[PDB]
């Protein structure tokens, strides 16, 4: 079974900083037939599915700016953001897409430095800013519903015992 | 009519 | 436009079963294999099942072999996941995704996700000898706890809105 190790687990970044992410595979991801690396990088914003970012280790997907570079081969892979932007704040996952079972790294999380939001957002228009303000509500709502569901589980045994009387 | 296995 | 819509999530007790659905549109469904991929609460991504475009090949990791069955109705544009012998560990957001039978590039198309919760701490045999009064106290106590956790989520997002609001106010 192929193990993917992503390092570091988390990264606190200021705007414009260069960002380097590591994905190490226990076995080679070099495909027998075409000799490409079947290594795929995803970017995940909260409340959203992972979104495909780079495939075959180094081919950018549609819409992905050249800020991003995937590199490396066989077992040691790197995702590089030359100049991090607010829209880049996310969790980055690498995936073995070469042999079953398909497996994923644990993810490298990018987070803005506390107090730094103004510099990240200084070029954002009010339209852009409202959109980012409205996107927060589904994430909050999804997190609250995990609570409701957690406490429904905690209630059932007590309810089951009470009804057993 | 002619299935294809997965590539992994 | 490629779209995928999961459904069927629910909260269930261990050992129960459940069947998930995925509606597909915007592409020729019978030309693509499909996969199910889940995200557990620690936010790890775990591949769970794959099926070939025609349905005759199925693949599973060892963790769900014998319990999960993936299937498809190609005339209905629907992908399925039957989940049996559910463990607490199976709690996750389950995602439907297209297998890139031609690009062989990974997962480009995902659904929105449907939440499966398999309950932990469900056995109550030790609670039966409690008095009904004490069970009520224990039952009622979960309310201030649950309200307090919800209130912290609100505090957290108040904190996240504030820099965006400050930048909006600056114009």
């Amino acid at each position: 079974d192929i193990e993917l190790t992503q390092s570091p687990s988390s990264l606190t970044v200021t705007a414009g900083e260069k960002v380097t992410m590591s994905c190490k595979s226990s076995q080679s991801l070099l495909n027998s037939g075409n000799q490409k690396n079947y290594l795929t990088w995803y970017q995940q914003k909260p409340g959203q599915p992972p979104k495909l970012l780079i495939y075959w280790a180094s081919t950018r997907e549609s819409g992905v700016p050249d800020r991003f570079t995937g590199s490396g081969s066989g077992r040691d892979f790197t995702l590089t953001i030359s100049s991090v932007q607010a829209e880049d704040l996310a969790v980055y996952y690498c995936q073995n897409d070469n042999s079953h079972p398909l497996t994923f790294g644990a993810g490298t999380k990018l987070e803005l430095k506390a107090g730094s939001d103004y510099e990240f957002l200084k070029s954002w228009t009010v339209e852009d800013l409202q959109k980012r303000l409205l996107a927060l509500d589904p994430m909050m709502e999804q997190e609250i519903e995990e609570i409701r569901q957690k406490y429904q589980c905690k209630r059932q045994p007590i309810l089951d015992a009470i009804e057993a009387k | 009519p002619y299935d294809v296995p997965d590539y992994a | 436009e490629v779209k995928l819509v999961e459904s069927g999530g629910d909260l269930v007790k261990p050992g129960g079963s459940l069947k998930l659905s995925c509606a597909a549109s915007g592409f020729t469904f019978s030309s693509y294999g499909m996969s199910w991929v889940r995200q557990t609460p620690d936010k790890r991504l775990e591949w769970v099942a794959t099926i070939s475009r025609g349905g005759s090949y199925t693949y599973y990791p060892d963790s769900v072999k014998g319990r999960f069955t993936i299937s498809r109705d190609n005339a209905k544009n629907t992908l399925y996941l039957q989940m049996s012998s559910l463990k607490s560990e199976d709690t996750a957001m389950y995602y439907c995704a297209r297998r890139e039978t031609y690009d062989e590039k990974g997962f480009a198309y995902w659904g929105q996700g449907t939440t499966v919760t398999v309950c932990s701490g469900s056995d109550y045999e030790f609670l039966k000898s409690w008095t009904v009064e004490d069970l009520q106290k224990r039952l009622l106590a979960l309310d201030p706890m649950m309200e307090q956790e919800i209130e912290e989520i609100r505090q957290k997002y108040q904190s996240k809105r504030q820099p965006i609001l400050d930048a909006i106010e600056a114009k």
